[PDB]
């Protein structure tokens, strides 16, 4: 997991170009994808 | 092998409303701070729901299964234990059985002779049965008084369970508020289901289950910061 | 294709269809009754 720099992700078959860092949000055990105002993936399980 | 409990008094229902009640959560995704239309199937705010007592009085009636049914059930003694759903309710077509035991649930698709009257005690509720599709072992949906409520939505060959539970005070009636269910289970069966009866035991320990149909509207849902449904608006 | 395990030279004839159905069946149903389908009134009671 190269971080902190502008790579392509590919987690879990979603693909896209990112920079990842720790967050404090708490999934259901049913939830792995969060979504934004403007619908895009956010917050994902690693 | 099966007996019909005579004695008992006539079933009458009493009314009252789900006010507020019966929300489900509809889509797997992490949302927060945000508030979202939907369309889809659901309890109408202050709704008429029919009211049954298992007090020497059993209220285990045949009723009609139309699109999803709401089923709130209040008891301290775990009276209710499971629900059997079908058309015919004979062996000449497929039923679903749900039986909750002390420990575990266990969930049934065959070709069942339902009794007459089926009651748990032994284990009173079927003559036999055969050609079995589907079996499910799990646990225990049921593990002073306690509100446990269910949502039951048949869609796409798949029976849906939406559940939660809650401890409330000794007013066994169904309390005014606001509630937001939970998925549990969904079970892949296949089947054709208009009609449902309840199971209940008996000993009779105090026990009440109310009733409520579903009918397909739009609704306004609320997000928290936390990511769980706090609110919602019937537009209609 | 599987023309070469589920043929027998005298006929193979323990595959089944169901060709009368009072109305279609919904996605993903299943329906493994066995009645007697009654094509007109008079009913059939078993007949056949
Ligand atoms: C449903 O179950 C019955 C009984 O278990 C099945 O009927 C048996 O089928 C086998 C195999 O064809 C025969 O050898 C037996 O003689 C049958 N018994 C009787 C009493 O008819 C029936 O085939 C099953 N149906 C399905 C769709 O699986
Ligand atoms: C599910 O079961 C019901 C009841 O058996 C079926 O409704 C019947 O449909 C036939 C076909 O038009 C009618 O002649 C009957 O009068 C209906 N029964 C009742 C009680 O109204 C229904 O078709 C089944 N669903 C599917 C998808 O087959
Ligand atoms: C219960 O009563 C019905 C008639 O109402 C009867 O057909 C059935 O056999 C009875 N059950 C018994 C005797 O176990
Ligand atoms: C719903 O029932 C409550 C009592 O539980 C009552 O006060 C309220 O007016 C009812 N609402 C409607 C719309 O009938
Ligand atoms: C609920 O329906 C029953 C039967 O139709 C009726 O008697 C009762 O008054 C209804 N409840 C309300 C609050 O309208
Ligand atoms: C199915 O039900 C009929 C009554 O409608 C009964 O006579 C028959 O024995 C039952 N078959 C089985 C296998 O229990
Ligand atoms: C209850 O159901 C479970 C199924 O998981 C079974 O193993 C057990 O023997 C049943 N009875 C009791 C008393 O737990
Ligand atoms: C979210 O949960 C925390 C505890 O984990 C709680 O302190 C906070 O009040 C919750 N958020 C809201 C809006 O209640």
């Amino acid at each position: 997991l190269v971080k902190n720099k502008c790579v392509n992700f590919n987690f879990n078959g979603l693909t896209g170009t990112g920079v990842l860092t720790e967050s404090s949000k708490k999934f259901l055990p049913f939830q792995q994808f969060g979504r934004d105002i403007a619908d895009t993936t956010d917050a994902v399980r690693d | 092998q099966c007996v019909n409990l005579t004695g008992r008094a006539a079933i009458q229902p009493s009314f009252t409303n789900s006010s507020q009640r019966g929300v489900y959560y509809p889509d797997t995704i992490f949302r927060s701070n945000t508030l979202v239309l939907s369309q889809g199937y659901f309890l109408p705010f202050y709704s008429n729901v029919s009211w049954y007592y298992a007090l020497k009085r059993v209220d285990n009636p045949v009723l009609d299964f139309k699109d999803g049914i709401y089923f709130a059930a209040t008891e301290k003694s775990n009276i209710v234990r499971g629900w059997i759903f079908g058309t015919t309710l004979d062996n000449t077509s497929q039923s679903l059985l749900i039986v909750n035991n002390a420990t575990n649930v266990i969930i049934k698709v065959c070709n069942f002779q339902f009794c007459y009257d089926p009651y748990l005690s032994e284990f009173a509720v079927y003559s036999s049965y055969a050609n079995c599709t589907f079996e499910y072992v799990s646990k225990s949906f049921m593990l002073f008084d306690t509100l446990r409520e269910f949502v039951f939505r048949n869609v796409d060959g798949y029976f849906k369970i939406y559940s939660k539970y809650t401890p409330v005070n000794v007013n066994s009636n169904l309390p005014i508020g606001f509630s937001a269910l939970e998925p549990l289970v969904e079970i892949p069966a296949g089947i054709n289901i208009t009609k449902f009866r309840t199971l209940l035991t008996i000993h009779v320990f105090s026990a009440a289950y109310y009733v409520g149909y579903l009918a397909p509207r739009t609704f306004m849902l609320n997000y928290n910061e936390n990511g769980t449904i706090t609110d919602a608006v019937d537009c209609a | 294709n599987s023309n070469n395990l589920d043929s027998k030279v005298g006929g193979n004839y323990n595959y089944l269809y169901r060709l009368f159905r009072k109305s279609n069946l919904k996605p993903f149903e299943r329906d493994i009754s066995t009645e007697i389908y009654q094509a007109g009134s008079t009913p059939c009671n078993g007949v056949e």
